[PDB]
RNA sequence: GGGUAGGUGGUAAGAACCUCAGAUCCGGAGAUUUCCGAAUGGAGCAAUCCGGUAGUUGGAAACAGCUAUCAUUAAUUGAUGAAUAAAUAGUCAAUUAAAGCAAUACGUGGUGAAGUGAAACAUCUCAGUAGCCACAGGAAAAGAAAACGAAUGUGAUUCCGUGUGUAGUGGCGAGCGAAAGCGGAACAGGCCAAACUUAUCAUUAGAUAGGGGUUGUAGGGCUUGCAAUGUGGACUUGAAAACGAUAGAAGAAGCUGUUGGAAAGCAGCGCGCAAAAGGGUGAUAGCCCCGUAUUUGAAAUUGUUUUCAUACCUAGCGAGAUCCCUGAGUAGCUCGGAAAACGUUAUUUUGAGUGAAUCUGCCCAGACCAUUGGGUAAGCCUAAAUACUAAUUAGUGACCGAUA
RNA sequence: UGAGUAACGCUUGGGAGUGAGAAUCUCCCAAACCGAUUGACUAAGGUUUCCUGGACCAGGGUCGUCCUUCCAGGGUUAGUCUGGACCUAAGCUGAGGCUGAAAAGCGUAGGCGAUGGACAACAGGUUAAUAUUCCUGUACUUACAGUUAGACUGAUGGAGUG
RNA sequence: GUUAAUCUAGCUGUAACCAGUACCGAGAACGAACACACGUAGUCAAGGAGAGGAUCCUAAGGUUAGCGAGUGAACUAUAGC
């Protein structure tokens, strides 16, 4: 109960397409040690919904800006997907 | 290890020679034997002791 | 100032007003992700503030004092979502029992 | 103690400009300038319009700005009195009003 | 605490803010410090997974958050406890220390090369060097004579120069190289066992804990006297003081013309220095700026030294007496080695055996005996004087200037 | 210098379009190809090269509007699949222990180490980028309570299948 | 334990964690310093003739081998005669 699991909320064109259906979907980017269980809890516990399903996935750290002098490396990031009981739908 | 239980001194490593005053590193190993000591607990027990050390028990009526 | 956090109740007041920022400071995130935020300062205020607050509970104690005694559109969905998952049990156990 | 504080009036010992006053804005201790206006106006020129043909005021053409000054070219400004030199700067003066204070050395008036 | 007007670390232009109700900045003192990592709750492919135990909240629960703990060894203490009755080993519980890293540099110790030189090479040198390993420490090691050694002698040890390329040692070959003494650096000696005695140990204790002494001008213990009340530091704490160290402050003196893009250079007349070190400023500036010599300044932390008080340890001169004690596998001896300048010789040390005396003693003075003289081993401890600089501060350089 | 020479490392044509410029870019139609393979599906390894938009300085043995090149923005979704929390073969580590100048070597109790064992989900559709995972339909397992019916349950250990 | 525990069966509610999941993958992305004719685990495996996954042409599906255009000397390689 530290809500310190939460980082930001992306808003991208899949995810345009994945709330118009009747299921209203949500992505948020969390800390990468926390488990699916932790993000359940703490999504019951920021808007008062418990959630159905929730499922993570991971993006591995790539190599980004190939031609600076110096090759940087995209961070390590994990998203986790809340999915809602079909008809509601609730602001960030 | 190759050293009495009594105190800690092992083998003395040193020169060989022959006629032809040749050198050769070689150990010299002291002596060990397992002879029972009686503690002076009511207890006895069996430990790697020199001969020397042992000759010394043996006038000191340690056993 | 700082000198106004050591003069207030340090039992319950200040942990209550901790809770406080730590979820307007998750909405203003939040709000950080979206375009609507207009106020870039407030973020590193509020880290401040919250840094310090927890300096001075630390200097006396620990930040979560548990042991106290510390939406609701979703029962209609939740009644929903219970309603067709208790039809389409029944009516597959109402066809399991047909088969023979 | 700094020598220039931003407010007071300034003027220029060396340099192409003699005999110049003017009024301090902006001071960078850290690397050593000073700001003052309605000295050293250079002609910038606002290349933005061929950058990209999007932006709107970005093709203005000749502008005046300001350049910043050594802030050991500067020395300031007397007033207090019907002949004045401009001198050099004091810091001793302990009035007890406030922590420190400055006057010219060449004379007696106070900042 | 210092110190004030800008500040939001560099690639930095900027949107949005803080800011003289004393910001940024400097110094001191404080907290969070995720994970790996000696990693130590258990494993592992380092930055991963899985837990047990005790509280606390949600609940009906699985479980989930929020907190704390859970390695080993060694030592100490207690309970438990086998074969075997007791007892021992083992087991459990509790407390206390390490466990590693590095300063490419010093020290001690264990082990320990070859190339090469000898124009080959086995003796030998390299070399007790390199490597590996153990442990440190702020330096380390050594240390108070069983010494030297030829003297009407010096008097712990350590380092430097000399003695000296000497005496010598070497298939007498390459080579190797002291010890006295002298002149310097610094300088100070203390503490245990022993007889004697007290108290306690199934008083058989042989063990535990107290006084007593620290030894060669032989000393100490014993019986018995006189006179101390103090010299003092390898030294416990309290009170103060000085001088530093970690932030800062005050802190002098110029114009005019000139070539000139710009003057500070150049020319004329001036000014100050306990400050003419240095750096910057549109050309080489003492007087444009920061500064610099000097005088000052410490809320807090910290170092050295000084004074007083205080705890422990310490002191001189007699008399008796064949009274007692004075460092045991000890030293020599033999068999092989090794440090010694010596390639094994007294000296020293030891792997195997052998194995004394008690001041009428024992050892030493390069085989040995006798005489003479010197010293008291086989117990322990020690400051400075010596080597080194990865770190911090300031400074220096007939050291370098982008193939350096 | 060798020198604008040797080589440029398993193949074509036409039309339209793009374009500043096209044998090479795009589209269209043909042909010539391997077809137990140059195809469809994945192990180990590469870590973004996958998709979209832009560009052609450098890289493309020619050119280039185009590229596995660069820049910018996105993309992998699991109670059932791959491997853990289940199990063991070599083998590794290893309390106590033995052994060796030291470093260390051996080894017991244990613990790890699958290429194997047990173990419950299938068909279809959707996105440029994912789909036994997202979605529609239909299923199963293992804990967990409350409740209900019946039943004395039967291990760390023994024995057979395994 | 039998004042009940322990499982078994159905109903009601509840839980199911962590890491991989793109693309390439007998090759232009992997190992050969390369957009090299080299090398590499397993799985699918069409029709006619054929014992056959050989041989020939094809199906599904997929490539245009990252220099070319000419002439058709000697000579070289490949083949045919």
């Amino acid at each position: 109960d530290v809500t310190n699991v939460l980082l930001k909320p992306v808003l991208t064109e899949k995810v345009y397409f994945n709330q118009m259906g009747e299921t209203k979907k949500y992505v948020f980017v969390v800390n990468p040690k926390a488990s699916k269980t932790r993000v359940k809890l703490a999504f019951e516990l920021v808007y008062g919904i418990k959630p159905l399903k929730v499922n993570t996935l991971i993006r591995k750290p790539t190599t980004i800006r190939g031609g600076s002098r110096f090759p940087g490396l995209s961070k390590l990031e994990k998203l986790a997907v809340i999915t809602l009981p079909k008809g509601i739908a609730i602001s960030v | 290890a190759k050293k009495d239980q009594l105190t800690l001194r092992g083998p003395l490593y040193g020169n060989n020679r022959s006629h032809s005053k040749t050198i050769t590193r070689r150990k010299w190993n002291v002596n060990l034997q397992p002879c029972k000591v009686k503690t002076a607990d009511g207890k006895t027990t069996r430990i790697l002791v020199s001969t020397r050390t042992l000759r010394t028990l043996k006038k000191h009526n340690r056993l | 100032t700082v000198a106004k956090e050591l003069r207030q109740k340090s039992s319950e007041e200040l942990v209550k007003l901790v809770i406080k920022l730590k979820g307007e400071l998750l909405e203003y995130r939040f709000k950080l992700a979206h375009g609507e935020l207009d106020k870039p300062h407030l973020i590193n205020q509020t880290r401040r503030l919250l840094a310090t607050i927890l300096t001075i509970l630390t200097e006396r104690k620990l930040n979560w004092q548990e042991e106290q005694a510390k939406n609701e559109a979703a029962v209609n969905a939740w009644k929903q979502h219970l309603e067709a998952n208790k039809a389409k049990l029944l009516k597959s156990r109402a066809k399991r029992e047909d088969a023979s | 103690m700094q020598r220039i504080k931003k407010g007071d009036k300034v003027v220029v010992i060396t340099g192409k400009n003699k005999g110049g006053s003017g009024i301090v804005l902006k001071i960078m201790p850290a690397r050593q300038q000073a700001i003052v206006e309605g000295l050293n106006k250079v002609t910038r020129h606002k290349k933005k319009d061929q950058t990209t043909k999007r932006a709107a005021k970005q093709s203005t053409g000749k502008v005046q700005q300001e350049a910043p000054i050594f802030l050991s070219k500067l020395a300031l400004f007397d007033q207090k009195a019907k002949q004045q030199t401009i001198g050099k700067i004091k810091y001793v003066m302990d009035p007890k009003t406030n922590k420190k204070t400055r006057v010219f050395k060449k004379s007696n008036n106070t900042l």
